[PDB]
DNA sequence: TGGAGAATCCCGGTGCCGAGGCCGCTCAATTGGTCGTAGACAGCTCTAGCACCGCTTAAACGCACGTACGCGCTGTCCCCCGCGTTTTAACCGCCAAGGGGATTACTCCCTAGTCTCCA
DNA sequence: TGGAGACTAGGGAGTAATCCCCTTGGCGGTTAAAACGCGGGGGACAGCGCGTACGTGCGTTTAAGCGGTGCTAGAGCTGTCTACGACCAATTGAGCGGCCTCGGCACCGGGATTCTCCA
């Protein structure tokens, strides 16, 4: 599966980024859902405003805007 | 815009709010009051961004001194409490 | 030979009695003069409805509410039952205030 | 875009410092919508009373609203000042 | 995180919303970028919930709670 | 006057909120936490008015300030 | 809202959307749809209630019977999260 | 104020069941929020893809923006149905 | 294993005032023309997204193993809960004052609409 | 090609006054909670130990990365042009406040039933 290309590396340094020092190991299918659960949340929006437009190209202005949304605002990828 | 010592465009300013339909009508002061505003916030942060970078010892703004700046301030953190 | 509840029974005798309940649960002459002992700061020589105190005081109490919830949830986090000052601190924490 | 004038505030306040293609993209995105807040907030206010004209009061009330404590009062004094000096 | 394992994350997911959606690379590292930004700050937010509780090794009892209190589940 | 909001009261407020246990530091604690609520609302409220030229804060003036902290309040009008 | 087949009053959402300057023009379509969306969800609200209140042996709906209609579905209390 | 077409609908689903004031209130509170919610996305969709005319297309993207899962699925699916019969 | 004090609920008797229906009537919802134009549609350009496929290699993966530490156990004591007493001010009804919300009217001044120009 | 400038008229704004509604401020008085003090027990916690599992280094895949290769789906835009929506106006009826009634509910008394400790 796809979901598993999210390793134990990319979220230890994740936490590692995070602060977090020792981390347990049934953090990762935790935080697996949780960037699902994440990604799913924003890609109905982002999919929805393309839909919208009557296009089958997701830009990044799409993006954007599902995220600002969400009140998780973010700069710099046009908008 | 020159007139009063802003750099920012009233003309364009008073165009946006126009053709935003924020308003049927906008009075004479209300882009002058914006374009203060916008150019005070702009200055300001970006007086703190180069603060930052010139901890950094570079000579170039990066998102990592905007970043730095945001999460610095108090009243900037609040502001942008979720921006990224 | 009095009968006397053992410590904690009561406590939970009232949790099950105000969460069936929904009326008030501040004194409303001390919250209406803190109310307007806060807004003097802002504007001198304010008038409040009273409608505007009620919804003041609904709105306070519901914060309150929510926060003692997630304070509780946060104090169970560490195994204790005692909520304490390190807990309310961290749920504020977390919201963002 | 505001990238001109971003560049020149810039510029003014920090002659020897430069800026990049992404920091001046981050900064035209927060002016935009630092922009969008305050017009929308104005939108609002004018929606409430049902005034249909936006004036300096409008706005001075909007970044009161918008923008927390000492900015806002520095906001305040900046578009009170500015007005002042265009009116005369 | 590893870039093409995500992309292909992505486009499994925008799988079920809607078949056969092209995706413009800007978007695809906007949501990267977004996805490493909330993981970063749920991990901040799990690590003091683990100082919290006397201990340095987080587990899965404390993501759930500081989703719990934010209130996303 | 905010020594007004007495023990009980917070008592009574916890009760609800499921607490089981109080520490005895808790109130003061709270004190704060309501005083920052209600400074955070009424600021809102007093600048809405404030726009509108009147000396009486209104209903509506406190459910917009409350509507604009993400504390949206219904049954008051609006 | 006769031929829509709604309990909704089309003609005033209709002169609400042009009024509140919400945009410069209003399709037919608009109106029409918008209040089919606001009666499903006020009956589905109301529904919910007035369920509430037949378990408690009320037959007046009062606030703790919509807060626990709000509370008790999940979909409800995801869209009024931050609702009293 | 909505009380008159929220009692019907309520009439409508609990013939024997009446409504507070208090609960009237809250209900036509709800509605008025829903309603501006929808109208000002509705109104920044149009805004952003600058077309000046709010069509069922605006409205029917905002359902589906704000209203989540079954609820976006119902209210989609009642917009459509009232709008093919209205325009037939 | 039952007994005893505290606490809550069943049946029935009162009152109450707010929900429920009536009804002017007035202002807004429509329906019929009329006109200006945005959006539906067709068609053309080509930007950029998708798929293959080989060569590199850093990154993920599996194993071994030691040590930090997470969790169960235990006893000290302290401080919060339950409680009886007192004291204090919230709170209910009266009563007026009047200060400010609320139009109503009128003038007058400011901004949208139109035409011309240039950085 | 959008920003600047000038001319023109038409409607929102500021102001005055008045009307009266709601808020502020007292005052007397019954009394329901705050304040306070006194056991005591129970949970906070500080120490202890032991077994579990997580970090680190090492060897070995393996799929990411790049680059180079190709195509072609649809973004992006322009040109007609017609069905749509704004505007206006006579019409009329639906919802608004203000009148009424009455019945479902609030709350208590007497008594019955159930709950937390305890010998």
């Amino acid at each position: 599966d796809n979901i598993q290309g999210i390793t134990k590396p990319a979220i230890r340094r994740l936490a590692r980024r995070g602060g977090v020092k020792r981390i347990s190991g049934l953090i990762y299918e935790e935080t697996r859902g949780v960037l699902k659960i994440f990604l799913e949340n924003v890609i109905r929006d982002a999919v929805t405003y393309t839909e919208h437009a009557r296009r089958k190209t997701v830009t990044a202005m799409d993006v954007v805007y599902a995220l600002k949304r969400q009140g998780r605002t973010l700069y710099g990828f046009g908008g | 815009s020159s007139k009063a010592g802003l750099q920012f465009p009233v003309g364009r300013i008073a165009r946006f709010l126009k053709a935003g339909k924020y308003a049927e009508r906008v009075g004479a002061g209300a882009p002058v009051y914006l374009a203060a505003v916008l150019e005070y916030l702009a200055a300001e942060v970006l007086e703190l961004a180069g603060n930052a970078a010139r901890d950094n010892k570079k000579t170039r703004i990066v998102p990592r001194h905007i970043q730095l700046a945001v999460r610095n301030d108090e009243e900037l953190s609040r502001l942008l409490g979720t921006v990224t | 030979k009095p009968h006397r509840f053992r410590p904690g029974t009561v406590a939970l005798r009232e949790i099950r009695k105000y969460q069936k309940s929904t009326e008030l649960l501040i004194r409303k002459l001390p919250f209406q003069r803190l109310v307007r002992e806060i807004a003097q700061d802002f504007k001198t020589d304010l008038r409040f409805q009273s409608s505007a105190v009620a919804a003041l005081q609904e709105a306070a109490e519901a914060y309150l509410v929510g926060l003692f919830e997630d304070t509780n949830l946060c104090a169970i986090h560490a195994k204790r039952v005692t909520i304490m000052p390190k807990d309310i601190q961290l749920a504020r924490r977390i919201r963002g205030e | 875009t505001y990238k001109i004038y971003i560049f020149k505030v810039l510029k003014q306040v920090h002659p020897d410092i430069g800026i990049s293609s992404k920091a001046m993209s981050i900064m035209n995105s927060f002016i935009n919508d630092i922009f969008e807040k305050l017009a929308g907030e104005s939108a609002k206010l004018a929606r409430y009373n049902k005034k249909p004209t936006i004036t300096s009061r409008e706005i001075q009330t909007s970044v009161r609203l918008v923008l927390p404590g000492e900015l806002a009062k520095h906001a305040v004094s900046e578009g009170t000042k500015a007005v002042t000096k265009f009116t005369s | 995180i590893r870039k093409l394992p995500f992309q292909r994350l992505v486009r499994e997911i925008a799988q079920d919303f809607k078949t056969d959606l092209r995706f413009q690379s800007s978007a695809v590292a906007a949501l990267q970028e977004a996805a490493e930004a909330y993981l970063v700050g749920l991990f901040e937010d799990t690590n003091l919930c683990a100082i919290h509780a006397k201990r340095v090794t987080i587990m899965p009892k404390d993501i759930q709670l500081a989703r719990r209190i934010r209130g996303e589940r």
